[PDB]
C-alpha cells in the first residue's frame, strides 16, 4: 500500500467519525459494517478484544467487560468530581492507580487494567484502519478533535492516544472550531464574526461561543450539560408508553427487561421518524403476557413529553452569551451539531430565541465535526 | 382474491427472518446436546460444573441473537388487510419467545 492523504477524526464519547478531503469535497468514510459513525466501544472477552460495532453488538452479553465513555475519563485524576459521579453508572470497573483512573476488566481469563488513553488509542486504531480500508493506502496523518473546555492534561492524553495508535497528530483542534470550518465561517469576507455552536449529540450538550477574525479563532465562552441527549428523550417516550399499557391493559411491563428493551428500541426509531414526519406508528406483537401493543405518537405529544428538557437547552445559551459579554443580536452565525439538533422543536426554540435568524444545518449534524477536521487535515497537508 | 404485490415484499422479509431463526434454533440445539453431553459424560462432578459454566458466553449469544430478531420484526408495519403477513409475524414472535424460554432454562441450569 502506497502513502495516503491526511484524515480528520471526531473522537466522540459514544461514537467516532472519520473523513477525508478528496476531489474538492469531504467524504465521510463508512466502516466495515457500512456505518458512517463507529461506536467508541472496546470489549474484552475470553478469547479476543473487539472494537466498534463488534463491541457494542455484544454489550448485553458481556456488560462488565465492555468499555465506553473513555472520553469522560481521559486526562482526569481519579478523585475528579466527574470521575466519581460517572463511575457509579457504568457496568465496568474504574480503579485508582497512583491518583490516575484505569478501567479494569476480565480479558482472556485474567484481570487487566488500561488507562483511558490506551482505550482511546484502540478506537483511534480502528478509525485509522477504516480510512485505510476505503482509500487502499496507508494513513498516518490526522487532525483529532477535542471539546473546547478540555484542559492541558485532557488535550495531552488525547494526543498520546493518537501517538499509541501510530498516528502523527497534525493538530488537536476544538470541536466547535471544526464545526465552524465545516461551514466555511472563517472564509467569510468582512470584520470579526461571533459564532455560536449548539452541539447536542453523543449524550452530551455543549454550547460554545467563538470569534473569528482573519482566520484566527478565539473561544469566548463554553456552557452546557454533560449528561443530556437522545436517550433522555427516548426515556420520556418509554415512560409514556408504559403508562399507556397500564391504562389500556392494567398490566405493568416495567419489571420485564426484554419487554422494556423491545419498547425502547421501537421508541428510538419512532423518535427519528418524528424529525421528518408528524406521526409514527409502532406494532409490537406479544409485548407482555401475550398482549400485542399497536400504537402511535404524534410529534406534538413527543414535544409535550420532553417540554422541560427541550426548553432547558436555552439556559446554557443564555449563560454562554453572558460569559462572552455578548447580546444575542451580536451573533453572526449559529451552527447545529449532534444528531438531536434534527428535532424540529429544538430548531424552533433556538431560531425563535435568535428572533427568526436562519441556522447553519445543511451538513449531516452527526458528521459536521469530522467534516471540519478533514478539511483542516487537508489544509495542513 | 385481494392479495397484493406489496404484501409479497413483507412476506419475503418474514421468510428471511424465519430462516435466521432456524439457524439460531440449530445453535440452541447444539448447546442442548453439548449440555446433555457434559451431564451424561466422562468428567467427574467438579469438572462437570466448570464445563457447563463455559457454555455461558454461547447461551448469552443465542439469547442476544433471538432478541435482535424480535427488534427487526418490531420494525414492520402491516396493514389490517395484510392478513397472511400478520399471521406469519405473530407465529414467528411466539416461536422465538418459546425458544427464549428454553434459553432461560439452560441459563438456570449452568453457573449456579
Ligand atoms: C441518524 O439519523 C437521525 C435521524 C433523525 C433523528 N432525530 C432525532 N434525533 C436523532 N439523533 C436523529 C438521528
Amino acid at each position: 500500500m502506497s502513502k495516503g492523504p491526511a484524515v480528520g477524526i471526531d473522537l466522540g464519547t459514544t461514537y467516532s467519525c472519520v473523513g477525508v478531503f478528496q476531489h474538492g469535497k469531504v467524504e465521510i468514510i463508512a466502516n466495515d459494517q457500512g456505518n458512517r459513525t463507529t461506536p467508541s466501544y472496546v470489549a474484552f472477552t475470553d478469547t479476543e478484544r473487539l472494537i466498534g460495532d463488534a463491541a457494542k453488538n455484544q454489550v448485553a452479553m458481556n456488560p462488565t467487560n465492555t468499555v465506553f465513555d473513555a472520553k469522560r475519563l481521559i486526562g482526569r485524576r481519579f478523585d475528579d468530581a466527574v470521575v466519581q459521579s460517572d463511575m457509579k453508572h457504568w457496568p465496568f470497573m474504574v480503579v485508582n492507580d497512583a491518583g490516575r483512573p484505569k478501567v479494569q476488566v476480565e480479558y482472556k481469563g485474567e484481570t487487566k487494567s488500561f488507562y483511558p488513553e490506551e482505550v482511546s488509542s484502540m478506537v483511534l486504531t480502528k478509525m485509522k484502519e477504516i480510512a485505510e480500508a476505503y482509500l487502499g493506502k496507508t494513513v498516518t496523518n490526522a487532525v483529532v478533535t477535542v471539546p473546547a473546555y478540555f484542559n492541558d492534561s485532557q488535550r495531552q492524553a488525547t494526543k498520546d492516544a493518537g501517538t499509541i495508535a501510530g498516528l502523527n497528530v497534525l493538530r488537536i483542534i476544538n470541536e466547535p472550531t471544526a464545526a465552524a470550518i465545516a461551514y466555511g465561517l472563517d472564509k467569510k469576507v468582512g470584520a470579526e464574526r461571533n459564532v455560536l455552536i449548539f452541539d447536542l449529540g453523543g449524550g452530551t450538550f455543549d454550547v460554545s461561543i467563538l470569534t473569528i477574525e482573519d482566520g484566527i479563532f478565539e473561544v469566548k465562552s463554553t456552557a452546557g450539560d454533560t449528561h443530556l441527549g437522545g436517550e433522555d428523550f427516548d426515556n420520556r417516550m418509554v415512560n409514556h408508553f408504559i403508562a399507556e399499557f397500564k391504562r389500556k391493559h392494567k398490566k405493568d411491563i416495567s419489571e420485564n427487561k426484554r419487554a422494556v428493551r423491545r419498547l425502547r428500541t421501537a421508541c428510538e426509531r419512532a423518535k427519528r421518524t418524528l424529525s421528518s414526519s408528524t406521526q409514527a406508528s409502532i406494532e409490537i406483537d406479544s409485548l407482555y403476557e401475550g398482549i400485542d401493543f399497536y400504537t402511535s405518537i404524534t410529534r406534538a405529544r413527543f414535544e409535550e413529553l420532553n417540554a422541560d428538557l427541550f426548553r432547558g437547552t436555552l439556559d446554557p445559551v443564555e449563560k454562554a452569551l453572558r460569559d462572552a459579554k455578548l447580546d444575542k443580536s451580536q451573533i453572526h452565525d449559529i451552527v447545529l451539531v449532534g444528531g438531536s439538533t434534527r428535532i424540529p422543536k429544538i430548531q424552533k426554540l433556538l431560531q425563535d430565541f435568535f428572533n427568526g435568524k436562519e441556522l447553519n444545518k445543511s451538513i449531516n449534524p452527526d458528521e459536521a465535526v469530522a467534516y471540519g477536521a478533514a478539511v483542516q487535515a487537508a489544509i495542513l497537508s | 382474491g385481494s392479495n397484493s404485490p406489496q404484501e409479497e415484499v413483507e412476506l419475503k422479509k418474514l421468510k428471511h427472518l424465519e430462516k435466521s431463526v432456524e439457524k439460531i434454533a440449530d445453535q440452541l440445539e447444539e448447546l442442548n446436546k453439548e449440555l446433555t453431553g457434559i451431564q451424561q459424560g466422562f468428567l467427574p462432578k467438579d469438572l462437570q460444573a466448570e464445563a457447563l459454566c463455559k457454555l455461558d458466553r454461547r447461551v448469552k449469544a443465542t439469547i442476544e441473537q433471538f432478541m435482535k430478531i424480535l427488534e427487526e420484526i418490531d420494525t414492520l408495519i402491516l396493514p389490517e388487510n395484510f392478513k397472511d403477513s400478520r399471521l406469519k409475524r405473530k407465529g414467528l414472535v411466539k416461536k422465538v419467545q418459546a425458544f427464549l424460554a428454553e434459553c432461560d432454562t439452560v441459563e438456570q441450569n449452568i453457573c449456579q
